[PDB]
C-alpha cells in the first residue's frame, strides 16, 4: 500500500537487487500493477523453447546475444 | 567448435602432407633401384 511511484521503487529495488544481492524472485511482486498472477505467469514461461522467449532472455543493447550471437560468430571463425 | 575446425583443417593438411611424402619416397625407392639394377 505505498505511495511510492514505478520509478523510483523500480530502480530502489533493482540497485538492491544488483548490490545488497537480494533474490530478484520475490522483488518482481514489489513493482506497483504486478500481482501474484502475473509472478506466476513469469515463473511458468521463463524459459519455453519459442524464439520469442530465448530472444528476450539474452538481449543485449547491440542485439540478440547468447548462442544467438555465438552462431554467427561461429560461423565467421569457420 | 571453433577447436575442432581447427583440428580437421589441420588433419587434412598433415594428412596431404603423408600422402605427398610416401609418394615422395615411393619415388625415391624407384630411382634408386632403377639407378641399382643398371650394370
Amino acid at each position: 500500500t505505498s505511495v511510492r511511484s514505478l520509478a523510483q521503487a523500480v530502480d530502489a529495488y533493482g540497485k538492491a537487487a544488483t548490490m545488497l544481492g537480494m533474490p530478484k524472485e520475490f522483488l518482481w511482486g514489489l513493482i506497483p500493477g504486478i500481482t501474484k498472477t502475473d509472478v506466476e505467469a513469469m515463473r511458468q514461461h521463463f524459459n519455453d523453447d519459442d524464439e520469442m522467449t530465448q530472444m528476450l532472455l539474452w538481449w543485449t543493447p547491440n542485439g540478440p546475444g547468447g548462442e544467438f550471437a555465438a552462431e554467427i560468430e561461429v560461423d565467421s571463425q569457420t | 567448435q571453433i577447436i575442432e575446425a581447427q583440428g580437421d583443417v589441420q588433419k587434412d593438411l598433415q594428412d596431404a602432407q603423408a600422402k605427398a611424402q610416401a609418394d615422395l619416397a615411393k619415388q625415391n625407392a624407384a630411382a634408386q633401384q632403377r639407378q641399382a639394377v643398371a650394370v
